[PDB]
């Protein structure tokens, strides 16, 4: 772990201190009765965010909660983002990296960009003023939905020990 | 108790009809969103010890399964929020002036002197308050959470119910709220006429929902609950690491600093069966909690869909009483929804008859019913006390008078006659 | 475009092929294969080996199980929800927005897939909006008129009373609005004249 000095009072009988569960949390040095802390090192998930092998093969990196001051650079919220550069033009949703920053493949780099909630619209608004259609457009969607699942079954007997 | 005891009068002739009604705004609070939080088997089970991840290994797909539900926990609860409030295709925006013909919607519209959040949502907000395991940040932050809903909002005021359906297409508020009575059964005379009460009623109601809000301190039950179940399961994992699990030492540095590989191996593997399935029980709790957030969700979808942006017909769906129309509101992993309903409220009991026969027919109402103030015969809309001429107009002819049952005998003005007659 | 089909039937897939997989791990004993473990080891000692790779075989199996019925409970959500749909949306018509479509349902037709259903929601949507003038009643002759099903509106000549979902303009005649009242109380009322077919 890293050991940094702990304002922790401890009591004249007692040596280290504990955590909820059980780990040390502060030692105390034997050499010089001084009060230290320990605090695990840097950790975390590291997450690939490629676009597909199809279009390309460079692919940059998110380093999950762990700032990257512990080795183009862009820090997020959701860690810092190694491979791929902040832009300032807001584009749809295409790779969800998380807090409402998303990066896509662009025409060539991997951007990541503020996330766009969509286009915006006002619609003239008065006291006296209406509108009303005219024409129409017939229009055919599909809904997709899943109904049931392959139906398994499963021996134990057989599964667990076979022929035994 | 069960309740009020109350019974109604009924009789053969008698009706009652409403003569004032009361604007109400009631609220409902639905879990959308839980947190995302994942929790790695090897860091957990395995505090960094080569030598216990090697004995890991061998348990075969039970670490790999265990992250790969964590991770579809993550992404579900993205695509609920995605659900529940990316319902616009385009962000709409309110008029610069408030010229709602008489209605001030300041606590629920977003309020720019502040995050631009709107004040019922402030109060929402505010309410509500080893190495392995980490919390992932939500996709949509509460920024933008908040503009979907002022989009919701504004849209739902100046466009009305039909920006959900197609292009937005604007309407002024007080014919949008006639509408909004023709739905529910009453006709647009009695807004366009009680139009100075019906916006002090729904100021007033709208400006209580806030007081209520912040007098109960418990109104936000449920996303309180949601939050609490996450912490306490997530505590008792790691209070899980203290157990020894029939070995020496919960600690396994210690484990492994007094033993040799053959007689540290088994205690070691005590600890690996006890913790995984420690872990095992945490994920399958999850999966069961995801699932009724989900069925919640699913749910706020749908009121948001049916309720927010159209009139809803389904009976206590938006609310006790008829519903007029609703509005969102955001609030920490989870939706508020404000929904206006038209009460009835001064009953007036009038004494009634089927049909009325005139010369030889019988006649029915069109759209109404037939009542009498003691003397004389009028027919009045349903939900609404408007008492009216029984005209030729207002009603329709079928039958001789004998086959209806309780048929009166009456005068159906004729708008031919004096014309005629001249 | 079907992705969900295609994921339930990924997703069952993979389950089963960890269940199958997890048949060569040895769980802590010296060997994944039973017959080793009963052979090279006399019968006393083989028992524990086979106890612990027992234990690891069933609780993997419980791990499927729980899995899978977690999965279809939420696969029976989504069948119940197409058979409301098949219910609401294409043995009649649907009033509830976006239940059956962005638009107005207007019909909608049912078609099998593997493992599921693919609904085609027909729906209107309004197309070419045009911005008019309104005014909520009406006032000619000391008399309030509502309009009956539809709205006033003005191209600044002439007003006409029309549907609210197209744009077919026609005379205000008595035949279409109904009296209430007086000029004062309806706010904004516009002073016309209202034509009758007497």
């Amino acid at each position: 772990g890293v050991l940094t000095e702990s304002n922790k009072k401890f009591l004249p009988f007692q040596q280290f201190g504990r955590d909820i569960a059980d780990t040390t949390d502060a030692v105390r040095d034997p050499q010089t009765l001084e009060i230290l802390d320990i605090t695990p090192c840097s950790f975390g998930g590291v997450s690939v965010i490629t676009p597909g092998t199809n279009t390309s093969n460079q692919v940059a990196v998110l380093y999950q909660d762990v700032n990257c001051t512990e080795v183009n650079v862009f820090q997020t919220r959701a860690g810092c983002l190694i491979g791929a550069e902040h832009v300032n033009n807001s584009y749809e949703c295409d790779i969800p990296i998380g807090a409402g920053i998303c990066a896509s493949y662009q025409t060539q780099s991997i951007i990541a960009y503020t996330m766009s909630l969509g286009a915006e619209n006002s619609v003239a608004y008065s006291n006296n003023s209406i509108a009303i259609p005219t024409n129409f457009t017939i229009s055919v969607t599909t809904e997709i939905l899943p109904v049931s699942m392959t139906k398994t079954s499963v021996d134990c007997t057989m599964y667990i020990c076979g022929d035994s | 108790s069960l309740g009020a005891e109350n019974s109604v009068a009924y009789s053969n002739n008698s009706i009652a009809i409403p003569t004032n009604f009361t604007i109400s705004v009631t609220t409902e609070i639905l879990p959308v969103s839980m947190t995302k939080t994942s929790v790695d088997c090897t860091m957990y089970i395995c505090g960094d010890s080569t030598e216990c991840s090697n004995l890991l290994l061998q348990y075969g797909s039970f670490c790999t399964q265990l992250n790969r539900a964590l991770t579809g926990i993550a992404v579900e609860q993205d695509k609920n929020t995605q659900e529940v409030f990316a319902q616009v295709k385009q962000i709409y925006k309110t008029p610069p002036i408030k010229d709602f013909g008489g209605f001030n919607f300041s606590q629920i519209l977003p309020d720019p002197s502040k995050s631009k959040r709107s004040p019922i949502e402030d109060l929402l907000f505010n309410k509500v308050t080893f190495n392995g395991l980490t919390v992932l940040p939500p996709l949509l932050t509460d920024e933008m959470i908040a503009q979907y809903t002022s989009a919701l909002l504004a849209g739902t005021i100046t466009s009305g119910w039909t920006f959900g359906a197609g292009p937005a297409l604007q309407i002024p508020f007080p014919m949008q709220m006639a509408y909004r009575f023709n739905g529910i059964g009453v006709t647009q005379n009695v807004l366009y006429e009680n139009q100075k009460l019906i916006a002090n009623q729904f100021n007033s109601a709208i400006g209580k929902i806030q007081d209520s809000l912040s007098s109960t301190p418990s109104a936000l039950g449920k996303l309180q609950d949601v939050v609490n179940q996450n912490a306490q399961a997530l505590n008792t994992l790691v209070k899980q690491l203290s157990s020894n699990f029939g070995a020496i030492s919960s600690v396994l540095n210690d484990i492994l600093s007094r033993l040799d590989p053959p007689e540290a191996e088994v205690q070691i593997d005590r600890l690996i069966t006890g913790r995984l399935q420690s872990l095992q029980t945490y994920v399958t709790q999850q999966l069961i909690r995801a699932a009724e957030i989900r069925a919640s969700a699913n749910l706020a979808a749908t009121k948001m869909s049916e309720c927010v942006l159209g009139q809803s017909k389904r009976v206590d769906f938006c609310g006790k009483g008829y519903h007029l129309m609703s509005f969102p509101q955001s609030a920490p992993h989870g939706v508020v929804f404000l929904h206006v309903t038209y009460v009835p409220a001064q009953e007036k009991n009038f004494t009634t008859a089927p049909a009325i026969c005139h010369d030889g027919k019988a006649h029915f109402p069109r759209e109404g019913v037939f009542v009498s103030n003691g003397t004389h015969w009028f027919v009045t809309q349903r939900n609404f006390y408007e008492p009216q001429i029984i005209t030729t107009d207002n009603t329709f002819v079928s039958g001789n008078c004998d086959v209806v049952i309780g048929i009166v005998n009456n005068t159906v003005y004729d708008p031919l006659q004096p014309e005629l007659d001249s």
